[PDB]
RNA sequence: GGAAUACUGCCAGCUGGGACUGAGGACUGCGACGUAAGUCAAGGAUGCUGGCAAAUGGUUAUAUGCCGCCGUCUUGAAA
RNA sequence: AAGCUCGUUCAGUUUUAUGUAAGAAUGAAGCUUUUAGUGGGCCAUUUUUGGGC
RNA sequence: GCCCUGGGCGCUCAAGCGUGUUACCUAUACUCUACCGUCAGGGUUGAUAUGCCCUGACGAGUAGGCAGG
């Protein structure tokens, strides 16, 4: 029959249109993230020049990791683990910032470390650990299809979308953390440096906020 | 007796600047001096004791000389000729050339050792 | 390996500055914070950071006979404590004093606050002997007994200490 | 050929604890510090040496045993010679013993256990 | 059986394996003997001379992991190797054109060692390691 | 020549252990000369083998030999891990052993 | 006045050394290369070579590196 | 375990109301009915009792 | 600050003490993969079946309960 040749033909016609529609939004992800932060890097310029302090605007883009092992866990923070999907140690996923969050990491901080992730580890992550939750299963992110099937209608149809909306906390920053499995992390690559991890990183420590250096924590997790 | 002063000169034995020499601008403590090599390249740094061997050579330089002062006080003294000249020196040349050898080059000194080696044995008892 | 960083804060004004000395911006942060208890009545939440920026030193290639005043939490209480020391960076001035602490009185970064540090141009000024020796005209001393670390585990020259 | 290696996961057979020790006790495994399964001891048969779908009951040779005892259980072999091997009984007597392992041969069916009573 | 995708891509050799270059043995009868590269063959073999006639080892096929490469280099753009090839090697007693065959190769090569000095008895002396010696650090 | 060596020799220190539990699957054998992990790097993927001699005369000879490899480096003093397809038996601690310098790359 | 450099972070930058893994089983799927045929590292290893009539390996004894009497009992897991 | 039927309803989870209409966040149901067993003390902790216990 | 009165060998610019900086040792913990099983979802017959399968998760435990040999 003819359908043979038609359906392939057709099917790769539209996913040629899909392809340009992709590539056209990642570019201008990528434009929209340069143009960001040279317009900080202006910002925080003009402050120094004019003789005024800079007002940064508050993260409102957190990671955490569970630090701590099952056993002896309080209920309260294991219920709130539990709740936020850091049941096995290791384990990690994105949160938006409220006062309603960090009022629950204030109860989790001595099991947990968390801090900034930045648009490289994100990437890093989504693009090596990501996976996605479908029909309860667990399905690693391998095609753009696959995103887009279970998040078309809320304007996600590739892996950089994803990341776009994970980064920026969108609107629709609940589903696409929900969709995304808790991410299965390994232990650092070049260890967790201070000998006692069980302290406040502000102290030599482990857990705790550390800001920047959950970045470089999570590349070496990764 | 080598004795730590202004002026004196040093080899640094490890580090990035390991191999090269400085000299001494100003003591900090009983532990920590001020030293200092332009010829060599190395920058202005303070370094332990520990890490430094001082050297039998000496030069006069102003206390708490400048990097260009140091250099141009450096060239003066020529003290690069001198500490070439110190068996220490011609060892190191020595250690480096022989470790740098190739098979072929290590070949043929065999050869000439054992050509030196016949001559030297006919020489003996004569 | 600390580093020096200038933290102000306002409470969301006076803009109560002072200088922290910290490995990494995050620990400064919160000993700025600890420390604003002390000075004042403020709270983490009452404002925020207005800026924090590390400071390097304008020249570290000169040695400076640093002026410290440091005021530590002992067993028995919090005394205030004035040294000398001589150095060629403010950073490595505060390091070498929290080891001296540290190796005494066991005072360590927890307990242990910086009030100044300044730099002394003038002799006769250190009252202090330790340093004061270190100021005269240019001397000359040995180092006895020296050793070198031996990678072989076999030695057949029985090595000397001579320097 | 389709005869990949077959892991035993565990070749040394499981023993009773203690039968060593105490001649009644019988080698045959049987449940009871061995329950608590503690260090430097007898590890407990447990689901998971379950031995893989594809290779379960194949021999060494890639090929299963199949106990045959008359002329008709060997050719119902005709169709599944490629995997399925003869096996004569113990109890067959070597004047039937010739003739299955002629027709063995005869349908290319190989005997696990020639040369019984001959 | 599935279609595996897997191509037979080309053989990459090391920077230091180059024509002409001097090599050494570790593994074979001529293990600690030193030879000289002359062509890649099609099955991943290196084509190598003793020469013969200065050392004993004759043409042979040899593995380049279990070659030394070392810098000293010979000319080798006078001798025409294209003759060889693996069907020369094959077998399914030294064959006679074993013999003329090896002798044209090394008249074409004893004249460019002999132009190095020493390099001919350099070649004639077997490679092997003495007390104290630390492969690592030496150059080779 | 004297010497026919072609193998860096060396020495057979024990197993992969704890302070309790020893795991015979790897092996840390010592390389003369060598001081640091980064000395010892050069040594990787290179054959080890252990040569010992028995009454009985094997198939080929009366030598009989073990075929391992190198793995990864250990500890702070240049000690490299060795795995063979037939674990050392325990008796040889402190015995010597054969590193060929092949398979290579300089 | 000028660069340089330490440090931080990025490279959907390059180039190697070493360790384990070969799991699926005629093509259907998402992609790159190409003007087209076709090729590809693209929903899981292929190509070549050598040694072999005891080959590889199994049970067992003995010696080496480490580890280590039973069921019921009070019930605080206990002697 | 045993029927229904709602796919959503729930929480040892976290702040403003004055304990909540929460179109605040995060994670991801209910009534039944009969059916085996279940009557311990203790390590640390809490309330922080007095003169050893 | 430390001393005096108040695991074995040994250790004394410690191989003792406090602290700072790197590397290394390895649990059944963690990360990648091979296999058994349970639990969950789905394909299945104009015949390919209490079957042939695809995907994911999970694997401690006395009395007790259920299931399969």
């Amino acid at each position: 029959a003819e359908q043979v040749a038609a359906e392939r033909a057709a099917r790769k016609a539209a996913n040629k249109e899909k392809r340009a529609i992709i590539l056209e939004r990642n570019a201008a992800y990528q434009k929209e993230y340069e143009t960001a932060e040279r317009n900080i890097i202006q910002a925080k310029r003009d402050a120094k020049a004019a003789g005024s302090y800079y007002v940064e605007a508050q993260h409102k883009l957190v990671f955490v990791v569970r630090i701590k092992g099952i056993n002896k866990i309080p209920p309260k923070p294991r219920k709130v683990l539990q709740l936020l999907r850091l049941t096995r140690i290791n384990s990690g996923t994105f949160v938006k910032v409220t006062k309603a969050t960090l009022e629950l990491l204030k109860l989790i901080e001595p099991y947990v470390a968390y801090g900034y992730p930045s648009y490289s580890t994100i990437r890093q992550l989504v693009y090596k650990r990501g996976f996605g939750k479908i029909n309860k299963q667990r399905v690693p992110l391998s095609d753009n299809a696959i995103i887009e099937a279970n998040l078309g209608k809320y304007g996600i149809l590739s892996i950089d979308d994803l990341i776009h909306e994970i980064i920026t906390v969108g609107p629709h920053f609940k589903q696409a953390n929900n969709f995304l499995w808790p991410f299965k992390l390994s232990n650092p690559s070049g260890g967790w440096g201070v000998p006692r991890k069980f302290k406040h990183f502000i102290q030599g420590g482990s857990f705790g906020n550390r800001e920047e250096f959950i970045n470089k924590l999570v590349k070496s997790m990764n | 007796w080598r004795l730590v002063e202004v002026g004196r000169v040093v080899l640094i034995k490890k580090g990035q600047s390991a191999g090269k020499l400085a000299a001494i601008v100003e003591i900090i403590d009983q532990k920590k001096v001020l030293i200092d090599g332009p010829k060599a390249g190395v920058p202005r740094q303070a370094i332990n004791l520990g890490q430094v061997v001082l050297t039998p050579l000496t030069f006069a330089l102003p206390r708490g000389a400048r990097t260009a002062t140091v250099s141009k006080k450096w060239a003066a003294a020529a003290v690069c000729e001198k500490w070439a000249a110190s068996s220490w020196a011609k060892k190191i040349a020595q250690r480096e050339r022989r470790a740098a050898l190739t098979d072929f080059e290590r070949f043929q000194v065999m050869v000439l050792r054992k050509q030196k080696r016949y001559t030297v044995k006919k020489a003996l008892a004569k | 390996h600390f580093k020096e960083y200038q933290v102000i804060g306002r409470r969301l004004p006076k803009l109560f500055r002072m200088r922290i000395f910290a490995s990494n911006e995050v620990i400064a942060k919160s000993r700025y914070w600890y420390f604003l208890q002390k000075l004042h009545k403020v709270k983490k939440a009452s404002g925020e950071i207005v800026s924090i920026n590390q400071i390097n030193e304008a020249h570290p290639t000169k040695v400076k006979n640093f002026g410290v005043w440091v005021r530590y939490d002992s067993r028995s209480g919090t005394h205030n404590m004035y040294k000398e020391i001589r150095d060629v960076s403010r950073v490595a001035a505060v390091e070498t004093l929290y080891q001296d602490m540290a190796a005494r009185h066991r005072a360590r970064f927890r307990s242990i606050h910086i009030l100044k540090v300044a730099e002394i141009e003038k002799t006769a000024d250190v009252k202090r002997q330790y340093v004061k020796q270190f100021l005269t005209k240019d001397l000359k001393f040995p180092l006895p007994h020296r050793v070198q670390k031996s990678t072989k585990t076999f030695s057949y020259k029985r090595p000397s200490t001579f320097y | 050929l389709p005869h990949p290696k077959i892991v035993k996961k565990h070749t040394k057979k499981f023993k009773r604890h203690h039968s060593d020790r105490y001649h009644r006790v019988a080698e045959n495994w049987r449940k009871q510090v061995v329950r608590r399964r503690f260090r430097g001891n007898i590890s407990q048969p447990k689901i998971g040496y379950g031995s893989n779908k594809k290779t379960k009951f194949l021999s060494p040779s890639g090929h299963k045993t199949f106990l045959v005892a008359n002329v008709k259980d060997l050719e119902t072999l005709t169709m599944h010679t490629k995997t399925y091997a003869a096996e004569i009984a113990h109890n067959i007597s070597a004047k039937n013993r010739v003739v299955i392992l002629a027709r063995a041969k005869a349908l290319g069916i190989k005997v696990t256990n020639p040369k019984g009573r001959l | 059986l599935k279609k595996t995708r897997k191509a037979a891509r080309p053989q990459k050799l090391r920077a230091s394996l180059v024509p002409g270059t001097v090599l050494i043995l570790l593994a074979g009868r001529f293990r600690g003997k030193r030879v000289v590269y002359l062509k890649h063959l099609e099955d991943n073999t290196l084509l190598i001379s003793g020469p013969f006639k200065v050392n004993g080892v004759p043409l042979r096929r040899v593995n380049a992991r279990y070659v030394i490469a070392t810098s000293t280099k010979v000319s080798v753009e006078g001798v025409n190797v294209e003759k060889f090839n693996v069907e020369y090697f094959a077998k399914e007693e030294i064959k006679a054109e074993r013999v003329e065959d090896q002798k044209v190769v090394d008249k074409a090569l004893i004249a460019e060692i002999k132009k190095t000095p020493l390099l001919k008895q350099y070649l004639s002396a077997s490679f092997s390691l003495k007390n104290g010696d630390k492969p690592h650090m030496l150059k080779f | 020549a004297e010497s026919h060596r072609l193998y860096v020799k060396g020495k057979h220190l024990s197993y992969q252990r704890s302070k309790r539990v020893n795991n015979p699957n790897v092996s840390l054998i010592k390389i003369e000369g060598v001081a640091t992990p980064q000395d010892a790097q050069f040594y990787l993927g290179k054959r080890i083998a252990y040569v010992y001699r028995a009454s009985k005369e094997v198939r080929g000879s009366k030598i009989r030999v073990m075929w391992g490899k190198v793995t990864r480096t250990h500890g702070n003093s240049g000690v490299v891990r060795a795995t063979f397809r037939n674990n050392l038996p325990a008796k040889t601690f402190g015995a010597s052993v054969r590193i060929f310098l092949y398979p290579s790359n300089i």
